[PDB]
RNA sequence: GCUGAAAGCAUCUAAGCACGAAACUUGCCCCGAGAUGAGUUCUCCCUGACCCUUUAAGGGUCCUGAAGGAACGUUGAAGAC
RNA sequence: GAUGUCGGCUCAUCACAUCCUGGGGCUGAAGUAGGUCCCAAGGGUAUGGCUGUUCGCCAUUUAAAGUGGUACGCGAGCUGG
RNA sequence: GUGAAGAGGGAAACAACCCAGACCGCCAGCUAAGGUCCCAAAGUCAUGGUUAAGUGGGAAACGAUGUGGGAAGGCCCAGAC
């Protein structure tokens, strides 16, 4: 099946008659506009491209208006793609809504991690550090060791090491879905998914299930 | 007088079909080196890519002998520890079987840009069609 | 060599159809095909079928024994069935055939129900008895080994799926 | 089976065949007998 | 293990056929066309005068200056720059 | 006309003669649990007391607390017992 | 004997091994060791065979109806294996 794109809004809780209080991230997931569908004869692949929310007409660009103005939609904020499994048929125009969701039970969202910049050994790889006393010499949470001696020689590639941390795709998987709210245009899924209050999310039903 | 030095300015390539069904990997890839390099010609120069433009069907059908099918084994090295990598013959066949031609055909050929260069010429496909015939390629028989 | 010198003898009933080394034989039982090795002339030259090599082959003679036996149990086969029995020893086991798939109750957790092929047919006189049928002899000992591979008999009391030609060595549990 | 550079017919009923390149012995009275070439 | 000769038999193997593990290839996640083999798809923009001379993917003048981009500024749950 | 030597810490990486997990044959293998050999290097593979210790003993764990190579890996990374 | 005090060619690369001792020059020719399918100059040479293990292109005692060849020899149409 395809997934929808939507927007963090935030994490809150449902409470249950049973007693149990089930963190849940809210997704915004307004209505999924069709924009292209690219099938096997022109394209070597069958998917649909997809938009959603708004754009300034004033920010729209005419490679993108033209490109909006073809499939007859209202210039949404991004372009995303959905792979098809060979059933599922779809039309330019088409609006794909949250409903979609109404009888699966778990979902995979993906979105980008929230930003830590250049992060430290101990913070990205779970370094230990070093004793903090004891005689330490300007080497608390530095990385140690790099490697061997005169054998490799040399730094081995995909040594862990310091630098950018986040701000990159991240798909959670396996989440279940609490709620879909149609009228208000709401995923409730159970749990934290990616990246930053406000950002943009795409959540697929789940691939292992 | 000086003698002759090609000028790849000047210098003629012809276009040349090949099919590969049946034909050994090893002898074939050396008619193929041979004549991506220019030594069947007499302009030979050997710093000047005087060869011609081959293509090669059917490479999924080209033969190979004794157990070489399940035991020939292609090995490279992806650059990080422990990642070499392996695959057989009838692997490769099965997932990219241009490269089994391409391969051994860039093993015979000089290493080097010109070597690099004389290989662009070497157009391989795994099946019986091309859209080279603009080119208007000759047929040759390995 | 012997094999492929004793020449295979068709009886009535069996129309023979060599198309070069695919060669087919139609029966009673079903049509059976085979396509032997490039080292193998097969000739019609009577109401039998001759075997030998074909120059430019050093298996050749192998090849031809081989043939001489395959086709045998397939003229067999059409004509005449080949049955393999196999008996189940077991408290609590048993067998029962539901239409091309028989219901195997071996001592597991789980319902043992094997999957039959094309051509093989099993019977059930008893809860611990099944009887197949085929014009192959190739698939009814390949389906009687995997019925007999979910219980293989084990030697102390001979508990499990056997063949009924299988005869079981039993031993003695360790002294004490 | 046991696993050894030298392998013998330990009784009449032994049996010496090659099977992948690998002399085994096969025996239909004694699967102590069972031997592999390695 | 099946069928099965060589080797009338036997034989899992020579031909042929099937089972068979966290290893292997996939399947899951991420990067990814500098993949110079630089790929594809969709959309957008530009539709004028001429001089010159070794007349060749040539150079220069006038007019034109687009799509878009960058810069600048307000800035960010993006960020050492 | 200098290649810093024990152990620790930090970070590790390969090999497989495999400690666990996985697959299997023989068993003097009833079962449970073992013994032995074959395949398998994907992943995983203690904290403490005593000692500078490696090791080892002891306590208590664990599915297991593997064996070795890497300048007895790693002092322009730390320690300096 | 070579190197040391010896270049050249070959042995992938390799003072000491194999070939061979550089006065200079030549866009001439014959050979040495070693080689002649492509990288890479020259036989995809000819005749007869061997190998099926990529043996060739690393390794012993020992093991084995692998396969070729040879010398004989026992049993065998009073019927053998
Ligand atoms: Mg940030
Ligand atoms: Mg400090
Ligand atoms: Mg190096
Ligand atoms: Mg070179
Ligand atoms: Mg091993
Ligand atoms: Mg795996
Ligand atoms: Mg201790
Ligand atoms: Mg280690
Ligand atoms: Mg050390
Ligand atoms: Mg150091
Ligand atoms: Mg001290
Ligand atoms: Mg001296
Ligand atoms: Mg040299
Ligand atoms: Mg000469
Ligand atoms: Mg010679
Ligand atoms: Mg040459
Ligand atoms: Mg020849
Ligand atoms: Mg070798
Ligand atoms: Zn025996």
């Amino acid at each position: 099946m395809i997934g929808l794109v939507g927007k963090k809004v935030g994490m809150t809780r449902i409470f249950t008659e049973d007693g149990v209080s089930i963190p849940v991230t809210v997704i915004e997931v307004e209505a999924n506009r069709v924009t292209q569908v690219k099938d096997l004869a022109n394209d070597g692949y069958r998917a649909i491209q997809v938009t959603t929310g708004a754009k300034k007409a004033n920010r729209v660009t005419k490679p993108e208006a033209g490109h909006f103005a073809k499939a007859g939609v209202e210039a949404g904020r991004g372009l995303w793609e959905f792979r098809l499994a060979e059933g599922e048929e779809f039309t330019v125009g088409q609006s794909i809504s949250v409903e979609l969701f109404a009888d699966v039970k778990k979902v995979d969202v993906t979105g980008t991690s929230k930003g830590k910049g250049f992060a430290g050994t101990v913070k990205r790889w779970n370094f230990r550090t070093q004793d903090a006393t004891h005689g330490n010499s300007l080497s608390h949470r530095v990385p140690g060791s790099i490697g061997q001696n005169q054998t490799p020689g040399k730094v081995f590639k995909g040594k862990k090491m310091a630098g950018q941390m986040g701000n990159e795709r991240v798909t959670v998987q396996s989440l279940d879905v609490v709620r879909v709210d149609a009228e208000r245009n709401l995923l409730l899924v159970k749990g934290a998914v990616p990246g930053a209050t406000g950002s943009d999310l795409i959540v697929k039903p789940a691939v292992k299930a | 007088m000086k003698t002759f030095t090609a000028k790849p300015e000047t210098v003629k390539r012809d276009w040349y079909v090949v099919d590969a069904t049946g034909k050994t990997l090893g002898r074939l890839a050396t008619e193929l080196a041979r004549r991506l390099r220019g030594k069947h010609k007499a302009e030979y120069t050997p710093h000047v890519d005087t060869g011609d433009y081959i293509i090669v069907l059917n490479a999924d059908k080209v033969a190979v002998t004794g157990n070489k099918r399940t035991d020939k084994v292609y090995y490279h090295h992806t650059g990080h520890i422990g990642g070499i990598k392996q695959a057989t013959f009838e692997e490769m066949i099965a997932r990219r079987p241009e490269r089994v031609i391409e391969i051994a055909v860039k093993g015979m050929l000089p290493k080097g840009p010109l070597g690099r260069a004389m290989f662009r010429k070497l157009k391989v496909y795994a099946g019986n069609e091309h859209n080279h015939a603009a080119q208007q390629p000759q047929v040759l028989d390995i | 060599s012997r094999v492929a010198k004793a020449p295979v003898v068709v009886p009535a009933g069996v129309d023979v159809k060599i198309n070069g080394q695919v060669i087919t034989i139609k029966g009673k039982n079903g049509e059976l095909t085979r396509t032997l090795n490039d080292a193998v002339e097969v000739k019609h030259a009577d109401n039998t079928l001759t075997f030998g090599p074909r120059d430019g082959y050093a298996d050749g003679w192998a090849q031809a024994g081989t043939a001489r036996a395959l086709l045998n149990s397939m003229v067999i086969g059409v004509t005449e069935g080949f049955t393999k029995k196999l008996q189940l020893v077991g408290v609590g086991y048993r067998a029962a055939v539901k239409g091309n798939v028989i219901n195997l109750s071996l001592g597991f957790s789980h319902p043992v129900d094997h999957q039959l092929p094309a051509g093989i047919t099993a019977e059930c006189p008893t809860q611990t008895e099944i009887v197949l049928k085929g014009a192959d002899k190739q698939v009814i000992g390949q389906v009687a080994a995997d019925l007999r591979a979910y219980r293989r008999p084990e030697p102390y009391k001979g508990k499990g799926v056997r063949y009924a030609d299988e005869v079981v060595r039993t031993k003695e549990a360790k002294k004490k | 089976m046991k696993v050894r550079a030298s392998v013998k017919k330990l009784c009449r009923n032994c049996k010496i065949v090659k099977r992948d390149g690998v002399i085994r012995v096969i025996c239909s009275a004694e699967p102590k007998h069972k031997q592999r070439q390695g």
